[PDB]
């Protein structure tokens, strides 16, 4: 940390708290996350634990690097590589104009390829949303905070008190499943995908019910045929108002055909039929993708 | 989603390599033994009950502390805090939560503090240089298992037993990767309870033959024939719940057909 002067705080969290600062010797500009640490009690909280394991494993250009770690008697560190806003700050500064549809595009691209990087290496993120992804001047993205993330190598189990978002959580959570898989990565994905597009939140439920709801409001109530097995998931009720889906030129107005369709495969109900990142990749939503720079 | 499925196991043997310990350490250790190491296994199989965790944090923990042993020398009256801090780093990376510090004080019996725990909790990382997402013979199992025609929870069950039952003793088990004594656990347990043979699915897969496999499947039949009688029991208790069909009740096979 001697080589290291503070510059000024950029986020506070459950993490931690992120400074940006400079290395006084080489110049360059990192992230220092903090790691909160209760010598005395607790120790090493899981989520740093989790997030040094696994980022170190992960070397691709849309996931955040980790260059170092710095663990003394009081405190512990990560240096991260800086990137100067996250996504959730771009849509709020865009709200109005609206991100550029190709800008959108490049990001989903490049997140797409994050994703497929650490699902091939049995690591699950379960947390995207926006405030996750992180931004730079030269058009990149990058998937940020793997505090929650897990690896797979043996099913990660579910959490009985799910502490991990609302608006962003896939249906088969939300409707008791036991296990986790790489599916709800992409069903996050695909709500911010949406939420670029027509700049806003596309299931901002105020509630686990209500958020349910809201994902059964847009895409139809699911029954054993677009779903098989829905019926005797641990939480759902045959009580559940029937909805129709809707017609997606509706949802989001601004996509073409291909965009529409990449997103209903994103957004497919049963976790055994969503599209994985891999395919998505394939998609020809992405036959014309170029890289933009975002006006920060 | 089975996108993924090779890739994975590809990289997980990749990974295995990397998180080896050294097979000879306990003779370069001065003040402990296998019969120690077995001792401290046990127990964690014990608090693994107690707490109910879940096996993976077994082998993780296990993992973690031959590797820390690979490098550190540690007295015999110190094996069991570095066993506490393994299982409580062990629990971190792999439960939704862990058992707290202070449970982890009151299964050693009271015989550490809570800042002795920490501290070592801060010295295992730094040694294991915070690389906890190690390979297991229960995550290649797991993987194996998708292969099975049809599935048979016996063999499941029975192969998970062995699997556990080799934590005990590095005295052979340290001198094989986790995905070989996988396959050795995976045949011996489809064996025992039908008689068929390590598939052609996971000889493809793997790339181990049967052939390749019996270095390991031999001490494994050892090992299972001699359990009984072991001097450490408490992966046999587990494994008589009905949660496990009873499987370390099953007789054992007297010969292999090798
Ligand atoms: C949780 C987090 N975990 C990590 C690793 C974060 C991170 C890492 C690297 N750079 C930035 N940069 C950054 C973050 C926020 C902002 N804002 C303007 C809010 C700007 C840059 N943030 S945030």
């Amino acid at each position: 940390m001697e080589n290291f002067q503070k510059v000024e705080k950029i986020g506070e969290g459950t993490y931690g708290v992120v400074y940006k600062a400079r290395n006084k010797l080489t110049g360059e500009v990192v992230a220092l996350k903090k790691i909160r640490l209760d010598t005395e009690t607790e120790g090493v909280p899981s989520t740093a634990i989790r997030e040094i394991s696994l980022l170190k494993e992960l070397n691709h250009p849309n996931i955040v690097k980790l260059l170092d770690v710095i663990h003394t008697e009081n405190k512990l560190y990560l240096v991260f590589e800086f990137l100067h806003q996250d996504l959730k700050k771009f849509m709020d500064a865009s709200a109005l104009t609206g991100i550029p549809l190709p800008l959108i595009k490049s990001y989903l691209f490049q997140l797409l390829q994050g994703l497929a990087f650490c699902h091939s290496h049995r690591v699950l993120h379960r947390d995207l949303k926006p405030q996750n992804l992180l931004i730079n001047t030269e058009g990149a993205i990058k998937l940020a905070d793997f505090g929650l993330a897990r690896a797979f190598g043996v099913p990660v189990r579910t959490y009985t008190h799910e502490v991990v978002t609302l608006w962003y959580r896939a249906p088969e959570i939300l409707l008791g499943c036991k296990y986790y898989s790489t599916a709800v990565d992409i069903w996050s994905l695909g709500c911010i995908f949406a939420e670029m597009v027509t700049r806003r939140a596309l299931f901002p439920g105020d509630s686990e019910i209500d958020q349910l709801f809201r994902i059964f409001r847009t895409l139809g109530t699911p029954d054993e045929v677009v779903w098989p097995g829905v019926t005797s998931m641990p939480d759902y009720k045959p009580s559940f108002p029937k909805w129709a889906r809707q017609d997606f030129s509706k949802v989001v107005p601004p996509l073409d055909e291909d965009g529409r369709s990449l997103l209903s495969q994103m957004l497919h109900y049963d976790p055994n039929k969503r599209i994985s990142a891999k395919a998505a990749l394939a998609h020809p939503f992405f036959q014309d993708v170029t890289k933009p720079v975002p006006h920060l | 989603v089975p996108d993924y499925h090779e890739d994975i196991h590809t990289y997980l043997r990749e990974m295995e390599v990397k998180c080896k310990p050294k097979v000879g350490y306990m003779k370069k250790q001065p003040d402990i033994t296998n019969s120690m190491r077995a001792i401290l296994v046990d127990w964690l199989v014990e608090v693994g009950e107690e707490y109910k965790l879940q096996n993976e944090t077994l082998h993780l923990a296990v993992n973690y502390i031959d590797r820390f042993l690979s490098s550190m020398s540690v007295l015999r009256g110190k094996l069991q805090l570095v066993g506490t801090a393994a299982m409580l780093l062990a629990s971190k990376f792999e439960e939704i939560y862990p058992p707290e510090v202070a449970e982890f004080v009151y299964i050693t019996d009271d015989t550490y503090t809570k800042k002795q725990v920490l501290r070592m909790e801060h010295l295992v990382l730094k040694v294991l240089t915070f690389d906890l997402a190690a390979p297991t013979v229960n995550q290649f199992l797991t993987q194996y298992f998708l292969h099975q025609q049809p599935a048979n929870c016996k063999v499941e069950s029975l192969a998970m037993f062995l699997g556990e039952l080799s934590l005990i003793d590095a005295d052979p088990y340290l001198k094989y990767l986790p995905s070989v004594i996988a396959g050795a656990a995976f045949h011996l347990a489809l064996y025992t309870v039908t008689g068929q043979s390590w598939p052609e699915s996971l000889i493809r897969k793997t790339g181990y033959t049967l052939e390749s496999l019996k270095p390991c499947l031999m001490d494994l039949h050892q090992t299972y024939l001699k359990a009984p009688q072991h001097a450490q029991q408490s992966i046999r208790e587990k494994y008589k719940n009905s949660k496990y069909h009873g499987v370390s009740l099953l007789n054992p096979p007297e010969t292999l057909n090798l």
